[PDB]
């Protein structure tokens, strides 16, 4: 699931939760 | 009046590049234990060989235009791949290992969660694993494996067995292989006795990183061949007239356990040492070492003006490059090796036994740089090899003495005291003369 | 042992025109074995041609050699200012080696 | 095809061409890196001895060591007479030095084998 | 790639011996190379002397008992050095000379036949006077 | 096999005819094994036929089989001078298999006769 | 092709021309692929083009030249076989001759390649 | 698949002059197709009148100088159309008529040699009667 600011070619710029290297650890990415 | 004349099988050769294939020994396989090289589907078994004298004629060998030695570094970088890739991925533990931290082991023992069989349940594993392999991430300080951001690692098939076992390269129909015969061949230059052989001596695809080990010893000299003698960025390879040799063991005994992964996955973990712990080491003899190192002092001092020879220990870099680095029974090691190459000729004559330190490491990475891995299981028995030193690797130093260091792996260099004396030239049969004859 | 000659001995030209300068041997070089050079003012020569008709590496292209028995010629087409010197003609075929009488062009 | 006797002068290795033939026999299914190999020689062997007896036969030699041909010689391809080209000169040394009548060579031998099959059948009617 | 170098000039007066070496940068080794010595004339064509080629010093049948011709292939810290000396000088002696280099490693090239080649990489040449 | 002199007659390109001739595994590489294995393949099968005959090697090769009028009904006249060989070959195309089995047993029986004149 | 293999020399030797006659195929449609069964097929056409090759190859050497009856100029030395015509055309098949001197064929093989390249010499004398 | 379809019947008188088209459907160009004219008449057996192919046209000597073939390919409206014209019309000119098309792609089938054919395709009919 991406979380784009809605109302806010365009772009909406979002975020989201990603896997890191270590299984365990996540991060968030723009 | 002369007339045009055809003939077919005349002597003639030029040099050429062609797919040259294996051929090995008469016994199947290794013994029934497939290899890593695939020994057994190159077999097309070695008939008797036949060599003929060509006589009065005189032939140019370059060794660093062989396209010989660039085959064979793509072959072999292909048949390990090949035997990894039905292979267990390793993917799963590259989680937070949380490691016991603080004559000392390099153990380490460690706790880490592991899926199991069923994807919804975990476990949680403990294993000892060697602090060469383990980073510091930043008592029970965390860790994490060191080919994490670099690299996928690949678990090695079990019963597969990384025994070197001669290879022979042959040439096919309308090629010939071509070969120097001649005492002191400094690899480059005119060579007088030439002979033309079908296929290749036996090679044993070892390889190693500081001293050459189980290799083919030099005919009358030692023999200092290198790329451009003026550049320090270029390795010298050194050959031995005679062998010096070296055994290596692991002493204290271990135990292998099985854990399971995935389905039908099983990851080999190391056991508490049955027995005494004790370190490995490497035997060299004293005696023999400086004999044959100070044969190398002198011919280094014909090709370098004379001057005075230090041999110091490596300075730098990936664990390869500093240590000696083999394979002992499908366990690598790496070896120090600042006993052996500490001295100035030109001279130490101590004739004890040398012993030198060994620490083994198990997440093993591509020598090319590529970003694949592998993970080579636990062995349980105690293990023993006895080899010979037929080489030495050694680079000079940036500039009254020249410095010369020991020397890293690129695997080519390994094979290239083996292949020196070897050319493929193709056969043009066919030629035109001017006869008497005349009739269609 | 054996004697060459080149002809024209000096010429004349200006940019744009082809040259002509041919070269005699006094036996026949059946074999093909004949260089040409170009030096330009108080400078070694340079190899241009080897073996009749064979250009080497990183060489302009409108040198151009012919070779027929007795009769060897070099064509330089659309003549630069950087091409002017003097030309040689040389065997390689019997010891010793030989080399042409010497030929100049100028502007 | 031999390799051995390339030293000698082509008056010694000519006597010795019948040993060439003489003495001697003269002259997969899988995806593994040394079976691709096995395929990729096999191929290039075959093809290579058909592109010979390819060029052998047009001329109408069909398979013979020796072949005499009806093309006379031209003093343009070379010079030396028969002792000096057959007492001192080896193999190596004559293929190179006419290396640039090859194809010319070739062209004539074909022409000259055409003329003559032409010839043979007027005489049949 | 290629470069050579020779020594100084010289000028010097009959009865005394003078000699000029060339220093190659870019030759690996003179084994499988040749090196050709050919005097220019001061308004005159190009002349032959002598060679080394497979470390067997030869010279022309005009040079022969005089002229004198040595090399030393690469070492530790110079490069391949070959060297030519004019014993019993002369008047005759007034003109440039050069060290040549054509390469030898395959026979099919056609840079060289039987040794007796072509001159492929010329050093810059050294003005020798008496 | 020369085209070009293809639409000419057959006494015309007769004349005409002065000369005959003259791993990895990708996308591409496997093409081109292919291809090679079909050119090979293909010289063989010709030769293969024209040697049972005994033609080994000319280009004009002489049989002793006789014309059955059943193949052909036209004199030389018209099939050389104003018969093309794509013509010819599609107007006989139906006895090509029998001329085979023909010149196969013609060869045979020469063959034959010879080692009884050599005793 | 092997066929009628039972009847002796003598009688399986006219009937050679029905053997050489009706056509002395399968694998060769193009395919170009790396299934199962796309390789068998690449290795069948190579395997039969050998085959072929070798045995043309080693015809050519002694002067046959793709003929049936391959007549040539070599003593038959008795230690290869005692047996007199009738014994061996009247009442031996060709697998049990090809059998009985299986032990002489490389030392045939021989004899056959130098009796060839003699005969060749001899003509070029001639001829010049 | 293919099929033909002409005009209807007609009922004339001599002097006059009568025109039959046949359409094609299925048949792609008439460059690769042929168009063979063939009329019957009752009772008696089918006899040849014309043809067009590769865009020329042509009749039998008897049917000369009174017949008259034309032919247009496709057209976005259109399928392919062929016209034949009686002119001069007389009493034995009473007989139904066909079109027909043969396939020319390959000349290794067999159904065309060298412009004379086998009709695979025969169209329905356009009995004329006078
Ligand atoms: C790809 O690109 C290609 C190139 O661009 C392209 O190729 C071209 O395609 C077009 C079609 O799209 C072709 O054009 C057609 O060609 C037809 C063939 O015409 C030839 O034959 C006629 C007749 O020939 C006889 O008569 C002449 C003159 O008397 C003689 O000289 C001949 O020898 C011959 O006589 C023999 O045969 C007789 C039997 O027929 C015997 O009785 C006799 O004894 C002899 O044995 C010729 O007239 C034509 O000549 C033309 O060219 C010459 C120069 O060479 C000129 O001098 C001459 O004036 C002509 O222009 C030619 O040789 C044409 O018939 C056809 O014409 C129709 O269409 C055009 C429009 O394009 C109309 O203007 C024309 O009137 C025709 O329409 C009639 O037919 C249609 C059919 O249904 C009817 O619907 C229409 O109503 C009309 O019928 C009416 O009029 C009739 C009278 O004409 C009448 O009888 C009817 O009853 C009705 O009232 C058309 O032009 C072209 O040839 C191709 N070119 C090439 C190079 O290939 C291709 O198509 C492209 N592909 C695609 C998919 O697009
Ligand atoms: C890889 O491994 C291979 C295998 O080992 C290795 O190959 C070896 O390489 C060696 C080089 O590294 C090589 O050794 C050199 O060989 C040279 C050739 O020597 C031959 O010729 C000379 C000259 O021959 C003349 O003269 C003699 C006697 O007068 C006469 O009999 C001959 O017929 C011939 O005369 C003909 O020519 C004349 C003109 O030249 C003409 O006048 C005559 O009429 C006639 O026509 C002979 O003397 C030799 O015996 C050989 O037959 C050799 O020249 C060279 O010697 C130099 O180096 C030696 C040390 O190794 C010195 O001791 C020696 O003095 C030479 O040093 C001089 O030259 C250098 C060059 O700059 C200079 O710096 C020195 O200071 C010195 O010059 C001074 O003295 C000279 C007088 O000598 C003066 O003129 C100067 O002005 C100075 O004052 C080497 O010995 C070896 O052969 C080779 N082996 C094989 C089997 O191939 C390869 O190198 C290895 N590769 C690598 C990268 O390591
Ligand atoms: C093994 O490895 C060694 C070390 O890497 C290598 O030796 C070196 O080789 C290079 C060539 O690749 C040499 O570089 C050339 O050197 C010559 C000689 O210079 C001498 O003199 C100067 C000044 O006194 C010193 O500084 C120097 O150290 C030498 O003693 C130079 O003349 C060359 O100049 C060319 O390069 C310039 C860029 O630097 C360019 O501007 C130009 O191309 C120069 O050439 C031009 O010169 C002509 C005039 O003479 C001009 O007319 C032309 O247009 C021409 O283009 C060049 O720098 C280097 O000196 C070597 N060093 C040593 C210690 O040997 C071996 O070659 C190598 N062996 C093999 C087999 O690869
Ligand atoms: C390019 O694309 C176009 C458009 O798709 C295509 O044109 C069409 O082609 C099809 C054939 O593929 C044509 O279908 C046939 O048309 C004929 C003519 O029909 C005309 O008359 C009727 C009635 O007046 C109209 O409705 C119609 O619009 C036309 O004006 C029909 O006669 C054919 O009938 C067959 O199909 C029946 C089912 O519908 C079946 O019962 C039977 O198979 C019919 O054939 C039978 O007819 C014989 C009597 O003559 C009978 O004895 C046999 O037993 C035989 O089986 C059929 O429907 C269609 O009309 C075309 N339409 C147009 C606008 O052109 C091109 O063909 C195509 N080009 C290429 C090269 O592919
Ligand atoms: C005799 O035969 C030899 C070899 O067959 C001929 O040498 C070849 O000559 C051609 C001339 O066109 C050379 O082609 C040129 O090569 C240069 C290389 O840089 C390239 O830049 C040009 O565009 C052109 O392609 C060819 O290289 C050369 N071959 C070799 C091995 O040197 C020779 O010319 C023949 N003799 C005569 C008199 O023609
Ligand atoms: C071990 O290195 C790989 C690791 N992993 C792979 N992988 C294949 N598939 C995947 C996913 N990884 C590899 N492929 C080719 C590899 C190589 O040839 C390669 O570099 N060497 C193999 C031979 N040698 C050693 O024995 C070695 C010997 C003494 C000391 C230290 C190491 C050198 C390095 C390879
Ligand atoms: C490992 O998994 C267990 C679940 O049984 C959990 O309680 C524990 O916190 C996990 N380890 C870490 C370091 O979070
Ligand atoms: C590391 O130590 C324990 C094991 O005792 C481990 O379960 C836990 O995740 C870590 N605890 C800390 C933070 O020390
Ligand atoms: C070359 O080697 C062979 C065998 O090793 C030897 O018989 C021969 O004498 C050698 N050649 C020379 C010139 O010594
Ligand atoms: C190399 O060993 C041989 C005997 O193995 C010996 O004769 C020779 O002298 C040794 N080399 C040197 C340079 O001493
Ligand atoms: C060493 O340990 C292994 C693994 O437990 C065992 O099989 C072996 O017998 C032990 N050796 C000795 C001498 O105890
Ligand atoms: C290495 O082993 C061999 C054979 O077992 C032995 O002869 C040699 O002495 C050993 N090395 C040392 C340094 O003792
Ligand atoms: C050194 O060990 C290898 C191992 O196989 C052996 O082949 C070789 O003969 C040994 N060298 C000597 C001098 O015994
Ligand atoms: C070439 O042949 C001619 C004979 O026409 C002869 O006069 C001349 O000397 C020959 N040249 C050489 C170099 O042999
Ligand atoms: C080769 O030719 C030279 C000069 O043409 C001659 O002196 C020499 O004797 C010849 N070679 C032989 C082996 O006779
Ligand atoms: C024509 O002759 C051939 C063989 O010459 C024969 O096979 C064929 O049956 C003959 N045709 C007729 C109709 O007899
Ligand atoms: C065709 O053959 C018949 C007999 O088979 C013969 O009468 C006729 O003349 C032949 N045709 C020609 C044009 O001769
Ligand atoms: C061949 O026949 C066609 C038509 O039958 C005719 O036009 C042509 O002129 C004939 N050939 C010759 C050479 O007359
Ligand atoms: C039989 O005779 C042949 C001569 O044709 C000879 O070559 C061969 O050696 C002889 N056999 C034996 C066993 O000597
Ligand atoms: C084969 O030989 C035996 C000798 O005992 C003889 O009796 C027999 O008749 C022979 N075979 C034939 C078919 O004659």
């Amino acid at each position: 699931t991406l979380n784009c600011t809605s109302a806010t070619d365009d772009v909406r710029n979002c975020s989201f939760n990603m896997t890191t290297e270590l299984r365990d650890k996540q991060q968030k990415v723009y | 009046n002369l007339w045009v004349t055809v003939y077919y099988g005349v002597p003639v050769w030029r040099d050429a590049d062609t797919t040259l294939f294996c051929a090995s020994d008469a016994k199947a396989y290794e013994t029934e234990v497939h290899n890593v090289w695939a020994t057994h589907a190159c077999v097309p078994t070695d008939p008797n060989p036949q060599e003929m004298h060509l006589k009065n004629v005189t032939e140019n060998f370059n060794m660093w235009k062989n396209n010989m030695v660039e085959q064979m570094h793509e072959d072999i970088i292909s048949l390990w791949d090949q035997s990894l890739k039905p292979c267990v991925k390793l993917t799963p533990l590259c989680v937070t290992l949380n490691c016991t931290s603080a004559i000392t082991d390099d153990v380490r023992n460690c706790s880490f969660n592991m899926t199991t069989e069923l994807r919804d349940k975990q476990q949680k594993v403990y294993a000892l694993f060697y602090k060469l392999d383990i980073v510091p991430i930043d008592n029970f300080s965390e860790y994490r494996l060191i080919n994490c951001n670099t690299s996928v690692i690949k678990q090695a098939c079990p019963k597969v067995s990384f025994d070197p076992i001669p290879i022979h390269y042959c040439t096919p129909a309308g090629y010939a292989i071509l070969r120097c015969n001649d005492k002191k061949f400094n690899g480059t230059g005119p060579c007088k006795n030439v002979s033309s052989v079908q296929c290749t001596h036996g090679i044993k695809p070892v390889v190693s990183t500081q001293l050459l080990l189980n290799g083919s010893l030099a005919e009358e000299g030692i023999i200092i061949r290198s790329e451009n003698l003026t550049n320090n960025a270029k390795t010298i390879i050194v050959h031995f007239n005679e062998s010096v040799k070296i055994n290596c063991t692991r002493p204290s005994n271990n135990t292998r356990t099985g854990i399971h992964i995935g389905p039908g996955q099983v990851f080999y973990k190391t056991g508490d040492i049955i027995g005494d712990i004790r370190k490995a080491y490497c035997n060299i003899s004293g005696a023999q070492w400086h004999k044959v190192l100070g044969r190398v002092a002198n011919k280094l001092k014909e090709h370098f003006n004379n001057k005075t020879i230090v041999f110091k220990p490596s300075s730098g870099g990936d664990p390869e490059i500093t240590m000696h680095s083999f394979n002992c029974r499908g366990e690598f090691f790496y070896c120090n090796t600042t006993k052996l190459f500490n001295s100035t000729w030109g001279e130490t004559r101590d004739n004890g036994t040398i012993t030198i330190p060994c620490r083994i490491k198990q997440i093993i990475n591509m020598w090319q740089g590529v970003g694949q891995a592998m993970y080579a299981p636990p062995i349980k028995g105690v293990i023993k090899c006895l080899s010979n030193i037929t080489g030495i690797l050694l680079t000079r130093d940036g500039g009254n003495n020249e410095t010369f260091r020991p020397g890293g792996g690129d695997m080519r260099d390994n094979w290239r005291n083996e292949l020196y004396k070897y050319k493929v030239v193709q056969i043009e049969p066919l030629g035109i003369a001017p006869t008497k004859c005349k009739r269609r | 042992d054996i004697q060459m000659t080149q002809s024209p001995s000096t010429l004349s030209a200006s940019t744009g025109d082809t040259v002509r300068i041919s070269c005699r041997a006094s036996q026949s070089i059946t074999g093909n074995w004949v260089a040409w050079y170009q030096q330009r003012p108080g400078k070694a020569p340079r190899l241009l041609i080897y073996r009749g008709a064979a250009l080497l590496g990183g060489v302009p292209s409108r040198f151009r050699g012919s070779a027929a028995g007795t009769d060897f010629t070099l064509t330089i087409g659309n003549l630069q200012a950087e091409d002017f010197g003097t030309f040689y003609c040389q065997q390689y075929d019997t010891y010793p080696g030989t080399f042409g009488q010497g030929t100049k062009v100028e502007v | 095809g031999f390799l051995g006797a390339a030293g000698s002068t082509m008056g010694a290795a000519s006597i010795t061409l019948t040993v060439q033939a003489r003495q001697l026999l003269s002259g997969l299914l899988q995806l593994t890196v040394w079976g691709i190999k096995q395929l990729q020689a096999r191929v290039l062997a075959v093809e290579r001895y058909l592109q010979d007896q390819k060029f052998l036969g047009l001329w109408g030699c069909s398979g013979k060591i020796i072949c005499c041909t009806a093309v006379p010689w031209n003093s343009s391809w070379s010079n030396k007479t028969f002792e000096e080209i057959w007492n001192n000169m080896t193999w190596i040394e004559w293929e190179r030095e006419i290396s640039n009548y090859t194809s010319q060579i070739y062209d004539i031998l074909t022409i000259s084998q055409t003329q003559q099959e032409k010839n043979e059948k007027d005489l049949l009617e | 790639q290629i470069h050579l170098v020779q020594s100084g000039t010289e000028v010097k007066k009959p009865g005394s011996s003078v000699t000029v070496s060339c220093k190659a940068y870019g030759v690996n080794t003179f084994g499988l190379y040749a090196v050709n010595w050919v005097r220019q004339a001061p308004g005159q064509s190009l002349e032959y002397i002598g060679q080394i080629w497979r470390w067997k010093s030869s010279a022309s049948h005009h040079f022969r008992g005089r002229v004198l011709i040595s090399a030393v292939d690469l070492t530790g810290s110079s490069p391949p050095i070959s060297s030519l000396e004019i014993k019993n000088l002369t008047s005759d002696d007034t003109a440039v000379y050069f060290c040549t280099t054509t390469s030898t490693y395959d026979r099919w090239s056609g840079l060289h036949h039987d040794g007796v080649m072509a001159f492929s990489s010329w050093g810059q040449g050294t003005l020798i006077s008496v």
